[PDB]
């Protein structure tokens, strides 16, 4: 039952997130990793500085603060006892943004599992931040946020706090919280892969163009126009040059890391989409089959039927700059 | 007045509007809860002189709640002179007024966009006698404005209450406690996979073939929408008065005319629905183009 | 007045501008949503006298919103007298009352800065009734600062309303959808591609490759703009409005000129823009230069 | 007043003063961003000076805006006269009235830190009417409070706006990138290695071998500070002001006054801006010693 | 001059900076009499002991623009625009040139002090006092009427280092204020001779130091959770000893539990072990 | 009355020597320890006189506002006028008699924001700067004629209760100016049993049922995070019923049990109800 080096992975959710020296910290495990991300991450800002965002307060003060509600102000009568409701813009960082901040800091100083070292630091942070108000969180506020007003450094730090919202447990106390297994199912782990890709690729290989691409069976029913019933197509990636295009299908499973049988099952969804697309430009079509291997690396080449297939894995685990290497020498062959 | 007359042009199945006339007169206080374009003002006012039986404006009142919306207004409050202070009989204390005098007749009251204004504000003191058993003189109240305890006010059991409420909006998460207790919600569906939607366009010479398409897709699409939980809900689903609109002066329905409705209402919805993916912008905009 | 003169300075295609009577007249309430720079401003004081077909201002009138407007200052609200208050009748109601003073000449009124304003607080009646099929007496509704004797505010048919929401601050931005149901939205493109913009340049003394130069480069920096949806998305895209003005004197066109506008305007917004690397400010700068 | 009065002892170039006054001739409306101590607030008041080209502050306003002001206190708002309230003519309200009286002399309105303030909440009217090609007659306004639609505010075309900005804090910074347009970006540099400003000091009995190595000392530090864009930009880095101040007594600059300074202001400004580093804290404030 | 527990050098290094800056920020832990230091700076300044030029605030969260400078606010017949503390204390100044009128302000972190001070922060610079630069306040019906600093008026800021906020720093009002650190004091024989002019032991004295600057030199040690700015200060020791109580170990053992031990479980946060360690350390 | 209360000795010889110099004080602890009648029955010993005229009491609540504390603008019949808080009428009172020591007690402090409360006056009431030097005029006192000052003779108790997990780290305005102290359930004391067998109750009965609640209030402090020693249960509750004219009973404590323990232990665990039922259970026998 072996796994990723933890390390390794917060590399991926970086480029899964799309927005750095590790060595420092002693924490194996990932909320270690992650806390210490996030307890420095807010660190950087606040140098910089929060955002404050102009909350307008509405309510009944002892005199004239910006304007004054005419209505509300004779109807309670507030004129007697010398008051007025009037509106006006406290200034605060009370905002959805940073009082999630303080919140999912609460949940990490409750972690049962976690250096003493960052809880230190953390629990000084989550007293630095007396104004902020404390919250039960829920991925609604998370929800809210997708507008993304914030800058582009706030969404990494919340892109954090969610993966951790979503990843605790409450553990052997009923206030303290424990950390997800997270690396132990495949589902996430892959879904984790197939993002990663995409956005990395990006990055990259400015070369090729990335797209994940739709595709439309090539069927016809009498029944139905619609083909609701058959399965929804989407690739995965596609990384599209002039010279060649080319599909990706990426994903974890817990068997390939036994160096015996494959499993190769997702494979039967690769021709169908090499079926159904069809290039106007006709300069070529070629496939890809990559996995996450621990140990090594080994590259294969297929011609089965008028279809260029490739089937490669990567030794995660080795090292993330000779990671980054390996990926790059591994697009190039295939691509040419 | 007669239910053909009324119910013919409708959408909402003859359950759901007879269900509706079922909770109205037994309890008289409702809300119809579903998102925008699905008639629900529309129907409302039919549904008035439905049970009246009679096209009569004055036995029906309509308003449109919003934040400014207040007790002091809407039922009794004082209302400044070039002086002096005047009381002033609200609108729902002076509709109950009139319909004190014909208690045999029934009489409706139509709140628009309920959940904007939190009830509590407004009617305050009487959601003790709105609700339905507690109605009637036996539980009478005297007005926190009221000079003396001898004036009071009840609500007589002959007015019936209907809320307009969209679920479109993060906020209406949360329900206000106060409607929940007081109110029944009734669920308005969007329609599009009805006779009655369909036979509208077919009138309005539609294509039969093109019509079915269309609504396999709105159907398909609010079923994606539907699918989400935690941004959008089923709430949040298009209504079907975007497609009802611009054909009175009988240009046929067609792609063309689809199109000017897709690019000018649907799509930068879906803009501000999907703004995370642009990709599934461009998955289901253009899917419907097709 | 007619389309000729009207259009004859426009940047914008026809195309939009007939698009815009078309859902415009159906549905009597639009929204034009474009970066700043692409004429929203300029057009919507023009396309009023298209539809009243003269240039009068009297049925004109245009008013922006400041995140302090409110019910009481748009439709009814109170105001001091000299020691006691009164009841003033607001802007729209006035403005209003005008309009169905003859149904014949359609009446505009234009909102700037639309998205601001908490726009359901600051309507609250209207929402419902802007609609072009609720209006007229049928849907005649009692106002919260009305007269207890019964007097009620219906939008004119002859009304038209027009909305203008830069795509830029996205917080700004209407989430509530039930509203949004009621107006449309056109999308309106910075307008560099128009060989109309292209002409102006040439007959102020303009090189056509320079100026196809210019076009070259925009809508490829706005791609780069586009590119992205996380931070800036595709209404970030730069107008039009930085070219057009300071020619009027005679200084011609050039990379003079146009290296002025580049440091002093656009590249500082450009670091706003990107803030996380300054070689994408060095490389997108010196691309506009060269 | 003439030009080069001011420029005596003015430390930043003239070619900026010049491009300066170049585009708030055109845009009439302007910003200067950079970090404090660097003369913002010093230039301003004489840039109006140089403008008008006469020495008047009757036709000049300086203010600084801060959280505590709104559009009640700058245009327009109902204040309390007294027992009665009445409508305010604001400040800037009654500025422009002035500079309608003499259309020629231009009229000029300063605005020291103005990041603080909500702009688009203050300005809101003017947010519009300001720009360069809108201002006059013809694109006349309502106001909020006015009494009725024929009311209206117009900016006339003297008037020029100047806004000092600092860089130094990202939490407060024009992100409304509307508002940004409106405005023409201005950066200016510390200027430390300029003749001018070493000019002045061996004007005061300074060392040319102490002042050069003075400049080159912060010059380099200076970019170091921009190097870290990613953390620090360089809005951040520091200005002249602290050494400028402080010799009116006629001390000559030794480096007794230099390593005073260093250890009252700007070495705990080095532990903010590197609070991780301690090295790079006693590196740099060393370095300037040695 | 006399009983004052900090160096001669600091305070004429004061001097010097407040005469020429005109504003200063003593930052420094609670306790080391940063109140009684601008006290008696204050006098020295003006020369004579008068309390009536001197005017000390205490800043607090709600604390507002409308409080300081200018406001509306209720009259017995109606609202009136008040002037707050601040213009009519520099309005009094202003009647009087000469004599240097000071305002003390405590608590200085905890308000938002850009928006308290609002127009006067640019005001406030030493060069930019006098009617040249004088501004229309926000709440000034007409612009004519301005507010402008005088030169007499200098401002001391006292400011507590045990509750840093990580919400908003200011570096441009830093340009405005010369910051000076204030120690604790212990090393400094002007402390330890109150002691020994109260008849204390040589040996308490001097161990007390040694247990002091152990416990402060931890708290200095981990820069990045905690600084010097937390480490004690020594006042709580000049007081409750003018009774006629001379020092003894016995009294120590009342203040540790009385007041030290809450100011260590705030710093050494769910940490009792270390509490106990060093409560009892000094105790020893 | 030293017999009469509960708590150890050297508890309320200790606070008089923090009081009287220190002259600002808050006593925290769990809900149930006669923190009300603790106070009042240390107020008229600081005086001696046991006068209640002299101590004034309040309440704080989030409304609770610097108009009703302090001074305020209240409707007249026509118009309004100002109008005396507690707090200024109190001293004033107490101006008048320097020597005499004046006492207000503010109850449920921590609920309310001291500094809106207050205002102004938060630093007049540290003790160092008290009297006609520290003068300051009011925020509605609209002349410069007279100025408020807390003359040295008031003494300022707050009660604060440790029993809500909800509650977060305490205001910073108050640890500076407040010495906190912290009140055990004082079950152990002699004073409280002393109390019981003065109505008869078997000191196997009084044994048992001080080693029974200890053992619950060690096991509520024993959580880290949710349940503190601040939780733990207080005596109040066994005072009244017993001197009122009936004895001491394991029917009396049965009923006291069911009373506010069960429906209070269920609050605090609010999770598992065998452990409440458990722990019921264990107190009955
Ligand atoms: N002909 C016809 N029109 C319908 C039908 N249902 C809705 N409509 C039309 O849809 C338009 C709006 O209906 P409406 O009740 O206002 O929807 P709403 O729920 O009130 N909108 P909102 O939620 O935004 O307030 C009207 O033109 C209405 O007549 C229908 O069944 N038949
Ligand atoms: N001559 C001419 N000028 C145009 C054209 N389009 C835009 N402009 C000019 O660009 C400038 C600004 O136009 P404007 O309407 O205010 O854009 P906006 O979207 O309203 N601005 P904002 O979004 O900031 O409110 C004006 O000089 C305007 O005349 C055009 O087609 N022809
Ligand atoms: N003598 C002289 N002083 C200058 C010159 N430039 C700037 N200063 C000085 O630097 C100080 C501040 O000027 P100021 O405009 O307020 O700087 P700032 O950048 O606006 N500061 P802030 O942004 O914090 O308000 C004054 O002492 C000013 O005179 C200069 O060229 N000559
Ligand atoms: N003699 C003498 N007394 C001091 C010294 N420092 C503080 N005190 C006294 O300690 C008491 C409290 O000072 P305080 O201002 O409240 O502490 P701070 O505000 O936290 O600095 C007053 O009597 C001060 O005068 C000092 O250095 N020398
Ligand atoms: N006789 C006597 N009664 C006490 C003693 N301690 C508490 N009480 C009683 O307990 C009750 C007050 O308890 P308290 O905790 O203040 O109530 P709470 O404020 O609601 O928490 C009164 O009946 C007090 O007289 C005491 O020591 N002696
Ligand atoms: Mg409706
Ligand atoms: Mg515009
Ligand atoms: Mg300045």
């Amino acid at each position: 039952q072996p796994v990723i080096p933890v390390r390794n992975i917060y590399y991926m959710l970086t480029y899964a997130w799309g927005y750095a020296n590790l060595e420092a910290i002693p924490g194996n495990n990932l909320l270690d990793i992650l806390g210490y991300v996030l307890n420095k991450g807010v660190l950087q800002l606040s140098r910089r500085g929060l955002e404050l965002d102009y909350n307008p307060n509405t309510e009944i003060i002892p005199g004239i603060k910006g304007r004054i509600e005419f209505a509300k102000t004779i109807r309670g009568f507030h004129l007697n006892h010398g008051k007025t409701v009037s509106t006006f813009d406290m200034l605060n960082e009370d905002t959805l943004a940073n009082r999630i901040i303080k919140s999912t800091l609460a949940i990490l100083i409750k972690h049962e599992k976690l250096n003493s070292t960052i809880r230190d630091e953390a629990r000084s942070l989550y007293r630095k931040l007396p104004g902020i108000s404390t919250l039960h969180l829920t991925p609604q506020h998370f929800s809210y946020l997708n507008g993304g007003k914030n800058t582009r450094y706030y969404k990494f730090v919340i892109s954090v706090c969610k993966f951790i919202v979503n990843n605790s447990i409450p553990g052997q106390n009923k206030g303290h919280y424990r950390f997800y297994d997270f690396e132990r199912n495949e589902k996430e782990m892959s879904l984790l892969y197939q993002k990663f890709l995409y956005e990395f690729c990006r990055r990259e290989l400015t070369s090729a163009n990335t797209t994940r691409s739709y595709l439309k069976w090539d069927a016809s029913s009498i029944s139905d126009q619609s083909l609701n019933l058959l399965p929804r197509m989407e690739t995965d990636i596609t990384i599209r040059s002039s010279e060649k295009i080319l599909i990706v299908d990426a994903k974890y499973y817990k068997s390939i890391f036994s160096r015996e049988k494959f499993h190769s099952q997702n494979l039967y969804q690769l021709m169908n989409y090499l079926w159904s697309l069809k290039p106007e430009n006709g300069e070529n079509i070629g496939g890809l089959l990559i996995y996450p291997h621990v140990d090594t690396a080994v590259k294969h080449r297929y011609k089965i039927n008028g279809f260029d297939i490739g089937l490669c894995t990567v030794n995660l685990g080795q090292e993330w700059p000779c990671i980054h290497q390996e990926l790059l020498d591994i697009f190039d062959e295939y691509l040419k | 007045y007669c239910l053909e007359d009324a119910l013919n042009d409708l959408f909402i199945p003859e359950t759901t509007i007879e269900t509706i006339l079922k909770r109205l007169t037994i309890k008289k206080n409702i809300i119809l809860q579903g998102p925008p374009g699905v008639g629900k003002t529309f129907v409302a006012r039919r549904l008035a002189y439905l049970l009246t039986g009679e096209k009569a404006p004055q036995r029906v009142n309509m308003v449109q709640f919003h934040q400014s919306y207040s007790y002091e207004d809407f039922i009794q409050g004082y209302r400044p002179n070039g002086v002096g202070f005047r009381r002033k009989d609200g609108i729902f204390y002076n509709f109950c007024q009139q319909a004190k005098e014909q208690p045999e007749k029934k009489y409706i009251f139509i709140i628009d966009e309920i959940n904007r204004a939190n009830l509590s504000k407004v009617f305050g003191e009487v959601m003790m006698l709105m609700e339905h058993d507690k109605r009637g003189e036996n539980w009478s109240v005297p007005l926190t404005y009221s000079e003396n305890d001898e004036e009071r006010f009840y609500v007589p059991e002959n007015v019936y209450i209907i809320g307009l409420m969209n679920t479109a909006d993060r906020s209406l998460a949360v329900v206000d406690y106060a409607l929940r207790r007081r109110f029944s919600f009734i669920d308005i569906e969007p329609g599009f996979d009805t006779p009655q939607f369909r036979n509208f366009l077919l009138n309005k010479k539609a294509e039969p073939s093109f019509v079915e398409s269309l609504c396999q897709k709105m159907n398909e699409l609010n079923q994606e929408i539907s699918k989400e939980a935690t941004i959008l809900g089923k709430g949040f689903r298009i209504g079907h008065s975007y497609f009802c609109c611009g054909l009175e002066d009988g240009t046929s329905p067609d792609t063309q005319w689809l199109n000017e409705i897709v690019m000018t209402d649907i799509a930068p919805l879906l803009e501000e629905y999907f703004f995370d993916d642009p990709y599934k912008q461009q998955k289901w905009t253009n899917k419907l183009l097709g």
